[PDB]
């Protein structure tokens, strides 16, 4: 099979910036009825199917902005952000369009830097609906927050609690670059109403007081 | 006006066959060819084989001998049929169209069907509201989406009219049960219309429900 | 004329598409700019817009792959025409030859193939046939070219190979001698059929042949040697049973037992085959007779209901029959003795020795005569001698006990034996007749009546033979001749005739009549005669 | 009628050879068998075996890669012939066209390419021209179309691009106000010829730009004011030098000075230029005179050789020294008739002898007088007496000679003096 | 390029036994004109140059035995000996002759396997025009051994002397497949003089115990 | 008879330019394509270029830029030149024959000439004998030591002995190459019968002959 080397595997820029992505065909792909070389380049923001972006290596398809800009020739081709933008902050994927089996390239996933931004955060006691079944999951909502890395310790009563606890991280926003966290700690309903005090604690590189959010069972 | 769908099971036992749908409409099958592309999550794209118009097929070398690729013109629909699936195999599958005018380049994607291989047994979620007091600032409500099996599930927030300040957040898995939660940033002063409610559709268990957001919040 | 040729494609190419077939052009250009097109099935005919043409420049292009299974060949016309839209050339007849690839795998008609076939077939005798197509061009290319070939043979134990096949028709035939079913009945091959003449695409299938019993293998008699034993005089006894094995097919006519007695000319003996067992059950037609022969060495053949195939050798059994002695009665020779005695015969007197002779030729028989029927007690007999001897006085007129002139008697001769027979003979005895009886009147009571008598006949009767009852002499005594008259009825004087002399009175008379024979006289006084009150016919 | 088209092979293939072009048929082929033929040059004539056909099918083919720069177009013939060789159909005519690939990078004509470009040139002057070619296929595509760029320029201090060049003529011309020799003389560019309009292969060239000298700074004296003295009665006599300072390109007629003295009507003096120092060297014409004027104020106006495209005047005072100068007879040569019938004791004449310097007293003295009769008073230098003599004087006048000694230069003084007594 | 790729690098086989060297190209080398796969084997014997042995994958070249066979398609080739004799020993180079630049493969190397065998030593004492040179070299010989791995020691008046020794191995040989070594100790002229016995000792696997071979320089 | 023949500088400083030249016989150089292979030191073959018969050449895709290749069909001679030499282009350099009907695969090669590519300077050999009763076959042998560049030709008396011969590869040490040759001849040999080594080393055009005598 023709193989589609693709590099670089990611790359950040603010916005605003170039973003230039390379993909190596291992043979030509030129076909010489119509003098066109057949290198398709996909695009897929996060959530979304990939979408036609270039094809016949130059080409752009329907609905693509002017700084999206295909070049190349023979076996390297090239995708060019002229200025990137929010929106654009996607995973990148070439591929050959020449002959059958067709193959994509690696992919190139392009993220957005911007200024560091603290997270708001906001805890969240068990529903009156969990606690009848049973469970009992404390949530804490981490929001708008760059960069991506932030580390979060839940407190019970003043002791860590590590087990039970489960995180999830959205994909960079579209509109402003920033990243939420949500996390849940989960227990049974007996061991909740054991003890009072519930806390998240969330240490971003923005401060070196960790952000508190608590609230406490005998309260509203 | 060109429209293609995936529609198939979402959950296949080990070592079980798959069977996919593809859907189109707006073009005719005999002059358009149509592509199967499969993604792992968190990978990249695999071209697994089209369909030519003219009813030739060509498939994915690696995977060749577990493929199969037939259509129906009358019924418009691309049908595709993968044998033994093991873990790996849990992918999104999509298809797409492509024609000779543009090199046969997939330019129309269907928005992909979802495929896990697992022997778990299927569980409908356990939908919970979210609520916090907090002065003249945007409060964050939320609702919890836990134990369900297998992905996905689709979540929104008051039938699709709340849209600007939502994080959903993905599913997190954890002893063969999905846990995912949503978070919506609403204005602190409500009218008595003003209800924050989430839509969570779990189509696997057939599972529709709507949890509206009650703060308690003294009186 | 230099025309354009066939514009050859193969079969599911790759791409890229669209590809240049093949570039046309009308010298009307020249003139002016010319524009191109192309109709027909494949083109603006189903299937639409496989093949396209560049207007401008002529390049007749292919926008997707072909397929020669599903259509081998297309037929488009191009056309050429000027800026005016008029047509400037005929429209030019264009052949797409789709080449062909070799795609298609061969396939057997059937996923297991059966055969037959019988034992100790010769090489080069066909067995079966397998058959296998492919879907490819067979015109044009070996890509359909279908060569056989066999694989494995389940067992290999006569020979590695006991069938071969042939690469082009897919026949199987038999290549070695050594077929049997006792030892191998079913043969399991595997076969093969490869395109490009055996070197391409391959597909397998299996050939389940059996082997079909044949009559090769003889019976053999378990026991080779019985002995049997048979009473005297017996018919149907069972003697012994015959036992055989057979290796053909059980049930079948090469595994039924047919068994033949060779040396029986007589038939006394007869072997019927048991459908159970397949046995032989020897029993005895006839009769025998221990003194006729004492021992039987008996050789009975086995076969099968149809011949052998082959040449084997027939088993033949041995067996002896033993007779057993059983005691019989003597018989009397001859069976009745005819001796002529005069019926005066002595008291004391012998007549003669009725003799019998003993079957049993073993010995110790102590035959004993004893008289059985004797119905008048006139014989006696000595149990030793046999000697018949007289006890009284013989009469031939006693027809209670002699009713012919001959008298029956009957002589039994008890024997010594386990089994005590009696054998019976009889005696006839002929009486000479002599003169010892004088005639008498028939009818010794005679009516006469009174007014106008009628004359009545009396017979005359003489219990002997002639001629000792020849004529016959009347006379009348005691006086009587007076009133009463006598005379022969006919002249054999057999007969008299009696008649009144005188007119008597009513009454009862007595007569004396005295009749001779040949000097032998009686008179008869009962010779009643009444005298009745009527005239004419006397009833009483 | 429907023909052949031009069969098209892209040159610098890479193979696999041999590789189909076209097929061509004979329908005669289906009575018998047709045997496929081709000659022409790339064929049977040299370059021999180029192309090649396959005599049962009718595949033409080429056999190796073609350079359309060496050989751009082939012409074939193709025959069709039967089993004894006659031919079945008449010869085809056959063009294979070589597609053009872009493998020629263009190349200037040299590698330095000069120019020269007048002084404070107004913008748009056309000042030199590169030229640069392109052996790639100039008629059916851009491969061979140049386009000219300016990439550097040293120095870039008056203005970073002040040359500008034509994409298509490639021309250089002035694009700013101008510049001077004197802030910067060279300028070294760096030009570019790239194919396919400028977006395609390129060759760099290096273009060097004199600036022409102009007359556009007045010679300047160093020093405004001289002064200097020398004698009287001397001429060619240095009195002083001139310091000028030139801008403009040395050993030129724009650096050259002439100096013109302003205020001397008389030409008493004259100043020549020495050519290596161009300093002015001021010597006397004429003879000066420290009576007639004891000091002069000269005006030096400096000039160039060439005319200009404010000029310096300067001063230097020169002070005429005072010299000693012999007593002038007047007449130098006294001449008063007289008779024979003159006295021995009465007083002929007067010669007075006037003295040049005015800051001195005059005694006369007789010098030389054959007959030794002739008396002189020292004050008042009157001659008086102390013509048939002819070994005295043979002459008809007897000569004399008057000296006047001053207070020491001498000088000298003629008196000639102009019957048959015997 | 066309990357064209050799496996295994190496062989050993004993004379008889089937060779297999396999060649995967990176495209197809079919040309469509003559339906031939341009693939190429090349056979250089040690010491020669290389020899065509087949081109078009199974077509055998001038003065090539039938136990050379060419196979495959595609894109996998592979060269067989049917049989392989002594004198095939030699490097094995796979080519596409498809599309310029032409590309070889990395090379398979056939060796031959054979019954071991010890070697035989010789030993040389430096010769007269050489210590007139100011040199003294002492060479060591040790010929027709397998297989190749061997182990020479120097040792001057019982002592090992490790510096200056300089080894060579010939090429397998194509008549018994044997190999052969060459071992020199060179020593300043002084040196070869202030000592007396000189030795080189062979270790093989075909012996424990090393082939001693010694010579005394006040002997002969 | 097609035949080719390599012909170059042995040795050549770095940084220097190489000029190889091809001289064949035995066919036309404008009907076929004659290569360029070259191979280092105990590597693989290395397919430099070739120059075909209209006059086209393709290069090494990673050479390209310091190779040129030329050829004159009047001389019957190829030419290869290389640009900016580097010690690791120190190889064994082919030139071969191919032609259309074979696809271009090379059916004739020549023999290759050596290119070493060192700063260091042409030295001679010097060739000493090694001489030695065990009444069987004796093992005698030549020492070629001290010499630069590569390489050198051996052969026993003019080439009329061959069997029992062991040429050993050369070994660097110190800018100067040390090889030896071994032969095996019968032992008790008639006077006639004698062991000459024969050494030629090309590049310092120095050709030894030695007799192997017994040591007194
Ligand atoms: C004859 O008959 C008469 C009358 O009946 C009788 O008286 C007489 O005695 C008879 N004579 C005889 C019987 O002789
Ligand atoms: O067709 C070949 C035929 O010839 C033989 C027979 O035994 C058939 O059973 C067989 O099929
Ligand atoms: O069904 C076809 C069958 O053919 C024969 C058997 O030996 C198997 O190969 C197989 O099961
Ligand atoms: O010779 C042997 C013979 O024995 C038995 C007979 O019934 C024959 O059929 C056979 O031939
Ligand atoms: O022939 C049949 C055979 O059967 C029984 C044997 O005892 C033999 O005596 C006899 O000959
Ligand atoms: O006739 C009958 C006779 O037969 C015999 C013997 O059994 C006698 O006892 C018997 O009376
Ligand atoms: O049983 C009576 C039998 O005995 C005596 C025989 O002669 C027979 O004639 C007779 O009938
Ligand atoms: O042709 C344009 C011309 O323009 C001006 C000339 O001084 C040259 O520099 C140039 O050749
Ligand atoms: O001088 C700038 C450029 O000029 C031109 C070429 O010689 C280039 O190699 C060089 O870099
Ligand atoms: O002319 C001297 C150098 O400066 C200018 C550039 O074009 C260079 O290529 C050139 O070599
Ligand atoms: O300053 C102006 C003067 O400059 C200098 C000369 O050119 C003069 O003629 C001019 O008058
Ligand atoms: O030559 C006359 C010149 O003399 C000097 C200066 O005063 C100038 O301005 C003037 O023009
Ligand atoms: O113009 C000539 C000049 O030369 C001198 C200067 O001192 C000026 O005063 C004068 O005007
Ligand atoms: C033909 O035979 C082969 C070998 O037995 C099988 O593997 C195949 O499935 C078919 O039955
Ligand atoms: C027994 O009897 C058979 C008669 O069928 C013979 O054929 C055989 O040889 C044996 O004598
Ligand atoms: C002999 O025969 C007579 C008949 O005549 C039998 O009655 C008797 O018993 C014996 O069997
Ligand atoms: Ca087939
Ligand atoms: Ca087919
Ligand atoms: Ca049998
Ligand atoms: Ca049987
Ligand atoms: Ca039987
Ligand atoms: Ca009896
Ligand atoms: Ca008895
Ligand atoms: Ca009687
Ligand atoms: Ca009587
Ligand atoms: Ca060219
Ligand atoms: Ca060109
Ligand atoms: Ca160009
Ligand atoms: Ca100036
Ligand atoms: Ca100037
Ligand atoms: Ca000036
Ligand atoms: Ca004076
Ligand atoms: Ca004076
Ligand atoms: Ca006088
Ligand atoms: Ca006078
Ligand atoms: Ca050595």
């Amino acid at each position: 099979d023709i193989v589609m080397t693709q590099s670089p595997s990611s790359l950040a820029m603010s916005v605003g910036q170039k973003v230039t992505m390379n993909c190596k065909s291992s043979q030509s792909l030129l076909n010489s009825s119509n003098q066109k070389n057949y290198l398709a380049w996909y695009q897929q923001k996060p959530g979304q199917s990939p979408k036609l972006l270039i094809y016949f290596t130059s080409t752009r398809g329907s609905g693509v902005p002017d700084r999206f800009i295909g070049s190349g020739s023979g076996t390297d081709f090239t995708l060019t952000i002229s200025s990137v933008e929010a929106e654009d902050l996607a995973d990148y994927f070439c591929q050959q369009h020449y002959r059958t089996p067709h193959t994509f390239g690696g992919g190139t996933k392009v993220e957005i830097k911007r200024a560091d931004a603290a997270p708001t955060v906001s805890i969240f006691p068990p529903s009156s609906e969990q606690l009848t079944s049973g469970g009992a999951s404390v949530v804490c909502f981490l929001n708008n927050f760059y960069p991506k890395d932030i580390n979060v310790k839940w407190k019970i009563d003043g002791s860590e609690r590590q087990n039970g606890v489960l995180n999830s991280w959205t994909d960079q926003d579209s509109k402003d670059s920033t990243y939420s966290m949500s996390s849940t700690l989960t227990l049974t309903k007996d061991e909740y109403e054991r003890h009072n005090s519930y806390t998240c604690e969330a240490t971003h590189k923005t401060s070196t007081s960790p952000i508190v959010k608590s609230f406490n069972r005998n309260e509203c | 006006q060109v429209q293609l769908k995936e529609s198939g099971p979402g959950l296949v036992a080990p070592s079980q066959s798959l069977s996919i749908t593809c859907t189109v409409s707006g073009f005719s099958l005999s002059r358009y060819g149509v592509h199967w592309v499969r993604q792992p999550p968190g990978k990249g794209l695999e071209w697994l084989g089209m369909m030519w118009g003219g009813g030739n097929t060509d498939y994915n070398s690696a995977l060749k001998s577990r493929l199969s690729i037939s259509k129906d013109n009358s019924k418009s629909q691309v049908f595709l049929k993968m044998n033994s699936l093991q873990t790996d195999d849990t992918a999104m599958y999509y298809c797409a169209s492509s024609n000779y005018v543009l090199g046969y380049a997939m330019d129309y994607w269907g928005q992909g069907t979802s495929v896990t291989v697992s022997s778990a047994k299927t569980t409908p979620p356990s939908v919970y509201p979210l609520a916090p007091a907090q002065t003249n600032s945007m409060v964050t409500l939320g609702c919890l989406v836990k134990g369900y099996f297998p992905e996905p599930v689709t979540v929104t927030w008051n039938s699709g009219s709340l849209s600007s300040g939502v994080h959903t957040f993905p599913a997190v898995l954890q002893s063969d049960l999905y846990t995912l939660s949503s978070s919506v940033t609403v204005p602190s002063s409500p009218r008595p219309s003003e209800t924050v409610t989430c839509n969570v559709a779990h189509p696997a268990s057939s599972t529709k429900v709507d949890k509206k957001i009650v703060p308690r919040d003294c009186h | 004329d230099w025309v354009i040729p066939p514009i050859s494609c193969p079969e599911n190419e790759k791409g890229p598409f669209p590809k240049n077939l093949v570039q046309i052009k009308s010298n009307k250009d020249k003139e002016g700019k010319v524009f191109y097109s192309i109709t027909g099935q494949g083109a603006d005919t189903p299937p639409v817009g496989v093949f396209i043409i560049e207007r401008e420049t002529g390049w007749l292009k292919v926008t997707e792959p072909l397929d020669r299974e599903r259509i081998a060949t297309y037929t488009l016309f191009s056309h050429a025409v000027s800026s005016n839209g008029n047509a400037v050339e005929d429209p030019m007849e264009i052949l797409i030859t789709v080449t062909d690839q070799n795609d298609n795998k061969p396939e057997f008609t059937q996923e297991v193939f059966k055969g037959s076939v019988m034992e100790g077939a010769l090489p080069g005798t066909s067995v079966m046939e397998v058959t296998a197509t492919d879907a490819d061009d067979d015109v044009n290319t070996y890509n359909a070219a279908i060569a056989y070939t066999i694989l494995s043979q389940d067992p290999e134990l006569p020979d590695k190979n006991m069938f071969t096949i042939n690469r082009n028709t897919g026949v199987i035939s038999v290549v070695t001698t050594g077929l049997d079913r006792e030892s191998f009945p079913t043969y399991t091959l595997v076969v093969q059929a490869a395109d490009l003449q055996g070197e391409g695409l391959s597909t397998t299938a299996t050939a389940v042949i059996t082997v079909t019993d044949t009559n090769d293998n003889p019976p053999i008699f378990n026991p080779t040697t019985y002995k049997g034993q048979v009473p005297e005089n017996e018919a149907n006894v069972v003697i012994t049973t015959l036992k055989v094995t057979d290796a053909d097919a059980p049930n079948t006519p090469a595994w039924e037992a047919v068994y033949t007695i060779l040396n029986d000319d007589g038939g006394q003996f007869v072997v019927t085959t048991n459908p159970v067992n397949n046995d032989g059950i020897l029993k005895t037609a006839k009769g025998l007779d221990f003194e006729a022969k004492q021992q039987y060495i008996l050789h009975v053949a086995v076969t099968n209901v149809v011949p052998f195939e082959v040449s084997l050798t027939t088993s033949t059994a041995t067996v002896t029959v033993d007779v057993l002695d059983v005691n019989e009665a003597p018989i009397f020779v001859p069976p009745e003795k005819r001796v002529e005695v005069s019926e005066d015969f002595g008291v004391g007197q012998e007549i003669t020795s009725y003799t019998a002779q003993e079957p049993d030729t073993f010995m110790e028989q102590k035959i004993t005569y004893r008289i059985w029927r004797d119905t008048a007690n006139w014989l006696e007999i000595n149990p030793d001698t046999g000697a018949i001897s007289t006890r009284a006085e013989l009469d031939r007129e006693d027809f209670e006990h002699v009713k012919n002139s001959t008298y029956t008697a009957l002589i039994i001769a008890t024997d010594n034996g386990s089994p005590v027979a009696t054998g019976t003979g009889t005696l006839l005895l002929i009486l000479s007749d002599v003169n010892d009886n004088a005639p008498i009147p028939e009818p010794r009571t005679i009516f006469f009546c009174e007014r106008n008598p009628k004359p009545q006949v009396i017979n005359i009767i003489d219990a002997d033979l002639p001629p000792n009852t020849s004529p016959f002499t009347a006379e009348l005594t005691h006086g009587a001749s007076a009133n009463w008259t006598i005379q022969y009825n006919d002249p054999t004087q057999e007969s008299i005739i009696l008649k009144p002399k005188m007119a008597l009175e009513v009454g009862d008379y007595k007569i004396n009549l005295k009749l001779m024979d040949n000097q032998n006289k009686d008179q008869v006084t009962t010779l009643e005669v009444s005298v009745c009150d009527c005239e004419g016919a006397a009833g009483v």
